[PDB]
């Protein structure tokens, strides 16, 4: 299962952000398919609820080599829900820059295990359990607001 | 709020002449980035269905170009200019604007002819069990409306006459009816068989035995 | 098994050490080998309180 | 095109599992619905599931009592429908639909599952065989379906017992009577008997 | 870091040496007398490992941390340390590689047919010296005169023969008129054998 | 792939300047170095060839790209005199030979001191003839005794009290009567 996780870090930058790969160290446009060359890390989308999208082909069919190969791509296509599959994605670039394609209410963001790596400024944050209705279904999870 | 209604219900139409069904919603279909997700669907007898329009105007591939599909917001219509012997069945029109997804009631769509009688006894597997059943055919026959009497030694029999039409045949647009007389093994030694059949296309009512 | 003694009284060559084997017949030849590599020929008794040989040249 | 189970008949109050297989042996970018067909009733959609995420989106009908669940490298979906009662007697579809999500139909469709709920005992066909024509009768069957393999199919009659039989004969020349052999294949998937 | 303290085993047999932010598992081991050789590295958050050639089908990384070798050779004799790096570099599928920072205090493998063997004391007749050999295992502790003599006093480090047995010379620089008035008795002292021999040297 | 460190041994009195080198067999920047202190573990010094790792002296500074890298040292310290090995982590890990760093002192010639083994041990079977090199300095030394494959050396480290070496060449045993060759800096005859 972990081993679509795209896995293409590189820290030229001198940062040391893949330790948030591993552990919470301290760290004070549309949806196209991207390729796995570039990705670091997990590719979560927001359906609002927080899912984990693996490496694919071009077609579709489910690769399993950490996103080594130019083949590997996420498949990152949704409408906008309740019909589509999420809103929006996020994942960590290769070199540690934080791209997008969780931002329910200009205070609050869907909480998900590497929130914190993603959106570094959001660590002062208070847990919430928010109620929310898309279209007619209910999603019960938790965001970060102030 | 939302409904889907199909109209009309039944649409007989002569094999070539054009067609329309209107499929009506009560809520507007934009959506969100345009492109109105309203799709017709086909489905046979004994086969699930099959899509051929899948956005309002645009075709699917492998269907006919004599299909085509109008309207916009409320109003829909999916018009068929050359009706064939192939267009049979019934006719839906799915939402995907608006969660969940929801069909369409359905619209049945249905298009002179001699019926050639057939006539079978029942087996001696079945005479030495139980009960017997005799049998009686129309093979192909056209229009729809037809009767048939069961006369069990020239009189008429009714209670254990039971029918049963086929689906109206693709290939000619023709039917099709079974007849079935069920009486136990005393009831039926006790006679020595003919059912007799009335049509439209025939000048008489023929018979067999 | 037991801890068997051993006492060296060589002219150059003074000490002890132990082994372990079942019986003292046993490791009486891991101990006339032990002080034959080291050059020391001598006479051997057997103290058979402590369970402890010594050999003297 | 896609692969679908056979049909069962179930007791009231147990659970039915469906599953799905497609063609090519692998899962590819596309989201797997599921809808059923009560008889007499408009085509009924009941939920959706991405094979390659993992995303399931039930109906709010069905919430809380259906299950759709996805096995990879075995390239199977199946459907768990727990609560069962009278009205969830219906065919049931796996359908095809596009990835980016739906609105835009379904592509390609199962070949159809009937599951039948019944109190009933599973009852096995009795078989009596029947220019010109010949036939082959199927009787005292339950429950439904049977397939008969220019040749016609008659749909099944209820009986007074709550046995159903129906009929299939194939119009044939007259000149090569004696020299062929006609056997009929019939199966009913709930006994699991090929005559 | 804490690591499992020095063993002693025979060829073919197997071995399991025991072993805060970490995100990977990397053995090192060090031949006495040579330089550092790379043993596998593990990654408990993925689950992968990578292992040395010559190491390929004979060791394994568990997860406290553990190393198996199976199949043990005259070779794998080495102190062998774990290290549990802090920062990745550059992950590529489906490992991340970096750069070796804590290093474990060091675990000695010692692989030998011969068992406990008392050592042999030869002298080194006129500097004088006491020769040390054919013992095993480690370590022994040699002195001169009880402690007395210190000055010019050169124990050098054991070596291992060929035969699987250590061997060390103790040598010292005395002068020579000393010989026939001075007492020089090299006090031996084995452990792993009970062993506590004085012998003396003499002249000639 | 291997790397080669240069110089072996490099003898320099405490607060002189070292520069070491560790050449690449092939490209490569992914190099580190460490030193280890005698009895020690191994303690990283620089990663990534030029950044120097926490709590490491500013006089610990790297340079260096593709085959070619040097480690440079501002001021030797007491506390430095260890042995150094520079690492490749970019693709398989492969570490380099000792680059030893001892304490300079004044030339010193080594001493014969030939021994002969003794009867004890002719009895045993074996024979063992020892030469013993003493208080020599620098380090570099290699043993053509002759005097008469199968031979090993056994060098102690740098003594605290005067910074001088101790060599004993042993030999496994074949043999001749009863009766009857150093190559080193010091002296000027061998
Ligand atoms: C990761 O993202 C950063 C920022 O989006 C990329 O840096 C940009 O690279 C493009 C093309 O080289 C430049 O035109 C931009 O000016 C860069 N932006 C910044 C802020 O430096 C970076 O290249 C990405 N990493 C990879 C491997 O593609
Ligand atoms: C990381 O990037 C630097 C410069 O951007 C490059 O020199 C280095 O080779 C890269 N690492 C990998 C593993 O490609
Ligand atoms: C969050 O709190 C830390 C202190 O723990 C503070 O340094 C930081 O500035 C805060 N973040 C923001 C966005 O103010």
């Amino acid at each position: 299962h972990i081993n679509r996780t795209a896995l293409n870090c590189n820290d030229s930058l001198q940062t040391g952000f893949i330790t948030s790969l591993f552990y919470a160290k301290n760290v004070d446009r549309p949806c196209d398919v991207v390729s796995a060359r570039t990705v670091c890390g997990p590719v979560y989308c927001f359906t609002p609820s927080p899912v984990v999208v693996g490496t694919t082909d071009k077609l579709g069919i489910p690769t399993y080599n950490w996103g080594e190969n130019e083949t590997d791509v996420f498949m990152l296509e949704s409408l906008r829900p309740p019909t589509g599959g999420w809103f929006g994605c996020t994942w960590m670039n290769s070199t540690g820059f934080t791209k997008t394609c969780p931002w329910i209410t200009p205070r609050c963001l869907v909480d998900y295990p590497y929130r914190l790596w993603h959106y570094p400024c959001t660590v002062n944050f208070t847990l919430h359990k928010v109620r929310m209705f898309v279209g007619g279904i209910e999603h019960r999870f938790d965001a970060a607001c102030n | 709020e939302l409904v889907l209604t199909q109209s009309p219900l039944s649409l007989p139409v002569t094999l070539g002449q054009p067609a329309s069904i209107s499929c009506r919603s009560t809520q507007s279909l934009v959506y969100s980035d345009g492109n109105t997700y309203l799709n017709w669907f086909h489905q046979r007898a004994g086969q699930p269905p099959r899509r051929l329009i899948y956005k309002v105007s645009n075709r699917d591939s492998g269907v006919p170009e004599r299909f085509s599909g109008s309207g916009s917001g409320t109003d829909f219509t999916l018009k068929i200019s050359r009706v064939e012997a192939e267009d049979v069945g019934i006719y839906y029109c799915m939402q995907g604007a608006h969660w969940p997804p929801t069909f369409g009631g359905g619209t049945k769509v249905e298009i002179v002819a001699a019926p050639s009688v057939f006539i079978f006894p029942p087996s001696d597997e079945q005479l030495k069990s139980g009960t017997a059943s005799v049998v009686c055919l129309l093979n192909n026959f056209y229009p729809r409306e037809a009767k048939v009497q069961w006369k069990v030694d020239n009189a008429l029999q009714s209670g254990n006459s039971q029918e049963s039409v086929t689906e109206q045949d693709s290939k000619d647009s023709t039917y099709s009816l079974s007849s079935t007389l069920t009486l136990s093994k005393a009831d039926y030694e006790k006679h020595k068989y003919a059912c007799e059949v009335t049509h439209q296309g025939l000048s008489s009512p023929v018979t067999k035995s | 098994v037991t801890t068997y003694k051993l006492v060296i009284n060589g002219k150059t060559l003074k000490g002890e050490t132990t082994t372990k084997a079942v019986d003292a017949e046993t490791a009486e030849k891991a101990f006339k080998q032990y002080a034959n590599d080291n050059g020391v020929d001598g006479v051997w008794t057997y103290d058979d309180a402590t369970k402890t040989f010594t050999v003297t040249e | 095109l896609l692969e679908q189970s056979g049909a069962e008949l179930k007791k009231p109050g147990s659970s039915v599992k469906v599953s799905c297989k497609p063609s090519d042996g692998t899962f590819r970018a596309y989201t797997l619905s599921w809808v059923r067909q009560a008889p007499g009733q408009t085509l009924e959609w009941m939920g959706r599931i991405m094979p390659t995420v993992g995303i399931t989106n039930y109906a709010q009908k069905f919430q809380g009592r259906v299950t759709i669940s996805a096995d990879m490298s075995t390239a199977t979906a199946y459907m768990e429908l727990s609560s069962l009662r009278s009205d969830d007697t219906a065919i049931y579809y796996c359908a095809k639909g596009p990835y980016v999500g739906l609105g835009e139909g379904f592509s390609e469709w199962g070949q159809g599952t009937l599951v039948t709920v019944s109190s009933a005992s599973t009852k096995g066909p009795s078989v009596f065989p029947l220019t010109a024509a010949l036939g082959c009768l199927v009787k005292d069957y339950f429950p439904e379906p049977v397939t008969v393999s220019g040749v016609h199919t008659f749909p099944a009659v209820l009986q007074s017992s709550g046995l159903y039989s129906l009929s299939s004969v194939v119009t044939v020349p007259s000149s090569s009577l004696g020299t062929q052999t006609y056997i009929c294949n019939v199966n009913h998937k709930p006994s699991n008997t090929k005559v």
